[PDB]
């Protein structure tokens, strides 16, 4: 099983989330090129185990608190374990998926393994993935959460 | 005109009828009062420490020069209060079932 | 008001014959859904949700004002906790007496 | 004049005044106006691991 | 507030403190002198003028 | 109230240019553009504990450096009587209300780059005219000379007088009991920010004791076993909380007045003040005070910087001269627990303990602000923290004379 999981709708490995508006082919399940900023890489940072978020005044955007317990700046490279993404949702929901949607920063979802679920398209007519992305957000809870699309 | 919070100052300093006891009468209370405040931005460490660490929290809050969070007191405040307790219930012991 | 000349006709037909349509039905559209979700709006200091910027904009209108508000003297003081809002569920707690 | 010392002595400190002796009756004084915050506040719970 | 310093016991007081007695026969006793009250001192102003 | 000033800009350090760019010029935490009375509009909503910093903005100090040398390009008007712009940038009005591109109408000349220019306020009569709504112009460039003097930490003035505190003064002191420092700093900046005030004033003499007890304190010459009028400063245990320093009135023994009238100016030694939030708050409340009453006196050339040898109206070596004092936090710190047990609030025991703790904590200062630098060399073209060496962690200063002059001072 652990050489043929795929089988069982079953994958392994991590989760990343970047901005990519491409024109020609696609093809999430099996990417070609390395992942970027693997964890450990620089200017890479790992959520604080309590995803808190701190406001700021005027003009002073948000700060993220890192493992490391120390506020930073949401832009840039960021790691959820799921754990806390399961405990922070809303927040994550409200401040940092925006950024995402910007292309200002890129975030890796860190989950051994998982269920994960297709949906295809036709390539001609136009397509956002953004709503499927905010439905499945909207469902996770310290619980449970529902199949990766 | 000093420390304007917009349009109205914080305080002012001025002279009018006003007979010095009850003056001075007022100004303890104000010591008394300035003597019971806390620093709001504290407040979320007390939280997470009574928590013991289990929770943690934020709460944001505007500094402006007068403001009034009268809700510290001391040790010696509260060791006296626990007294106090032990001497009024001390006609009737077991009072003390309910806590 | 000032005068307006209607101009010559033959003018006007030129014009109007070049008129392409501003928007079209075209299925390759690059579309992009908007960075910000319209569809609810957050008090940015208690995050409590609202169905419209109106809504929104009178609750920090109320529950957010810092105002030195009154010369005259306040008829309440509040406690020092009003609410919280648990993250992870989004349910808000009521002190059960701030007043 | 020994109960107006604030009023008309060209000698008066600001806020002096012989208490322990004799009351006098004008007198320099701050008057303040407090602000009382009230706060609410959001708390997260730790991660599973 | 007070009533028990009134209803029970000499109101005579002087300075509260509470001990406990150990089997060896020694004592362990706690003094609660008060903190600096500023009521007490404008009221002794209050008395002196 | 006073009607004229004197200043002078930041040094370059070896630099060809002011260091700062436009998106720091765009991104002030105050209105939108403008300097003035900006330097706590970061902080102004808090919550918790943490300092408050960020990728360009690193250290609790950064904002404020970077103002420091942002004015220093655009302050020609009380140099050379006039408005001029520098890379298409320049002010909305003569009333300087706040930097706005040049307009394609009438655009102003070119400024010239120098650095260490002397200011006067004479130079620019409209000022004067204008004085009700250009007075906190008065205080910021006050505290960027105070800064810009230094080579290595803020420059501020200490003195008590023969007379015990005056009665008024204790009225509007009692208003700021159990506030931490850095909340009295911020009052004490918007206080002296917004309109002018006469030099003499009850608030501005309640200020200026503040300023003295902090620094008693600071020393643990001041404590709850000995405070100044009943006024002391509560410490909080350095390995949490190192820094909410709260006021605290009480009914015990006072010291009593020193035998003659006591002043000294007053500056940090070591890099740590860059990332430690009570130096700022310290130094800008003093700073605050003579911002509005002028120097009293010329500071002593001996122990500054080079640029800072022989400023006009700032720095000299005659007769009238008030002297100087640095010292290290470090060493202070080992001082002040030494006092706590003579005085016998504490067991040698925890002195040992106390001072381990704090050289614990300043080490982590000391390892983050020399990671910060490298990673913001001065060459790129802002210096949101000031350079500086590994050895000037350990320099000793004037410390010992620092606490002496404490000793002498609340006797």
């Amino acid at each position: 099983f652990m050489a043929e999981m795929n089988l069982f709708n079953v994958a392994r490995g991590n989760l990343y989330l970047v901005q990519t508006a491409t024109n020609g082919n696609w093809s999430p399940m099996a990417p070609v090129a390395a992942p970027p900023f693997v964890r450990g890489g620089p200017n890479v940072r790992v959520v604080g185990r309590f995803g808190t978020i701190v406001p700021r005044p005027d003009g002073l955007e948000p700060q993220l608190i890192d493992d490391g317990n120390v506020p930073r700046d949401i832009a840039g490279d960021w790691v959820y374990p799921s754990d806390v993404l399961q405990v922070s949702v809303a927040v994550f929901c409200d401040y940092v998926w925006p950024m995402v949607k910007a292309g200002r920063t890129r975030v890796l979802v860190e989950l051994g393994h998982y269920v994960y679920t297709l949906h295809y398209y036709d390539p001609q007519i136009s397509l956002d993935e953004a709503p499927i992305l905010e439905e499945w957000l909207s469902k996770i809870n310290p619980a449970g959460i529902p199949p990766v699309p | 005109a000093n420390l304007i919070g917009g349009e109205v100052s914080a305080m002012v300093e001025c002279m009018e009828l006003c007979d010095a006891l009850t003056l001075h009468i007022r100004e303890t209370y104000v010591m008394l009062l300035r003597s019971m405040h806390q620093d709001p931005t504290q407040i979320v460490q007390i939280v997470n420490e009574c928590a013991n660490n289990l929770l943690n929290s934020t709460i944001p809050i505007s500094l402006r020069p007068t403001i009034l969070c009268p809700w510290f007191a001391s040790s010696e405040d509260l060791r006296l209060q626990q007294v106090m307790h032990l001497v009024n219930i001390s006609s009737n012991t077991a009072a003390a079932l309910p806590l | 008001d000032i005068i307006t000349r209607p101009t010559s006709d033959s003018i006007a037909a030129v014009a109007n014959a070049t008129k392409p349509a501003a928007v079209v039905s075209d299925p390759q559209s690059m579309k992009v859904t908007p960075i910000v979700n319209p569809s609810s709006y957050v008090c940015n200091v208690c995050n409590a949700r609202f169905s419209t910027m109106s809504a929104l904009s009178e609750h920090l209108r109320s529950d957010h004002r810092d105002d030195a508000s009154t010369l005259l003297a306040t008829p309440m003081i509040n406690n020092a906790i009003r609410s919280f809002l648990t993250a992870w569920d989004g349910i808000r707690i009521l002190s059960p007496d701030v007043s | 004049p020994l109960r107006w010392p604030g009023l008309v002595d060209p000698n008066y400190r600001v806020g002096t005044n012989d208490l322990p002796n004799r009351i006098t009756l004008y007198n320099s004084l701050y008057r303040y106006n407090f602000t009382y915050p009230t706060l609410d506040g959001i708390m997260y719970v730790r991660s599973a691991t | 507030l007070l009533d028990g310093l009134a209803l029970y016991g000499d109101p005579r007081i002087a300075d509260l403190s509470a001990a406990y007695l150990q089997y060896g026969g020694n004592v362990v006793r706690e003094h609660v002198p008060p903190g600096p009250s500023h009521i007490h001192r404008t009221l002794q102003q209050v008395e002196s003028t | 109230a006073q009607r004229q000033f004197f200043g002078l800009t930041y040094n370059f350090y070896g630099q060809p240019a002011p260091l700062f760019d436009l998106n720091d010029l765009q991104e002030l935490a105050g209105c939108y553009a403008r300097p003035w009375t900006s330097r706590f509009s970061h902080l102004a909503i808090s919550t918790g504990s943490l300092p408050v910093w960020s990728a360009r903005y690193p250290s609790v100090a950064s904002r404020n450096i970077i103002v420091n040398t942002l004015l220093g390009a655009h302050l020609n008007p009380f140099a050379g009587g006039q408005v001029t712009s520098h890379q298409g940038i320049t002010w909305r009005d003569p009333v300087l209300s706040s930097l706005a591109p040049v307009p394609a109408i009438q655009p102003p000349p070119v400024w010239a780059v120098a650095e260490n220019v002397p200011l006067d306020s004479n130079n620019y009569p409209t000022y004067v005219l204008n004085l009700s709504s250009m007075w906190p112009i008065n205080q910021d460039v006050h505290i960027m000379t105070m800064w810009a003097l230094s080579d290595q930490g803020p420059i501020y003035h200490l003195e008590v007088p023969v007379d015990p505190m005056p009665a008024a003064t204790t009225a509007a002191l009692m208003a700021y009991i159990g506030v931490p420092i850095a909340h009295l700093a911020q009052t004490a900046y918007r206080f002296a920010g917004q309109l002018p005030q006469s030099p003499d004033s009850t608030m501005v003499s309640t200020i200026r004791w503040l300023s003295a007890i902090w620094f008693g304190s600071l020393t643990g010459r001041l404590n709850r076993s000995r405070t100044c009028n009943g006024f002391y400063f509560e410490f909080a245990k350095p390995a949490l909380n190192p820094d909410q320093a709260v006021l605290k009135w009480n009914d015990g023994a006072r010291a009593a007045p020193p035998a003659a009238a006591q002043s000294s100016y007053m500056r940090c030694i070591s890099p740590h003040w860059q990332h430690q939030i009570v130096e700022v708050a310290g130094a800008l409340m003093s700073q605050s005070v003579t911002a509005v009453t002028g120097l009293p006196a010329l500071i002593d050339e001996a122990t500054l910087p080079a640029w800072s040898q022989g400023v006009a109206n700032l720095t000299g070596n005659g007769q009238g001269v008030v002297p100087c004092l640095d010292y290290n936090p470090v060493p202070m710190a080992a001082a002040r627990h030494l006092q706590w047990r003579q005085d016998g609030l504490i067991t040698a025991a925890q002195e040992a303990q106390l001072n381990n703790d704090y050289t614990a904590y300043a080490l982590t200062i000391e390892r983050h602000l020399t990671a910060m630098l490298v990673a913001n060399p001065i060459a790129a073209g802002r210096m949101p923290i000031q350079p500086f060496n590994a050895a000037d962690f350990g320099q000793a200063g004037q410390t010992a004379a620092a606490v002496a002059l404490a000793q002498a001072m609340f006797v």
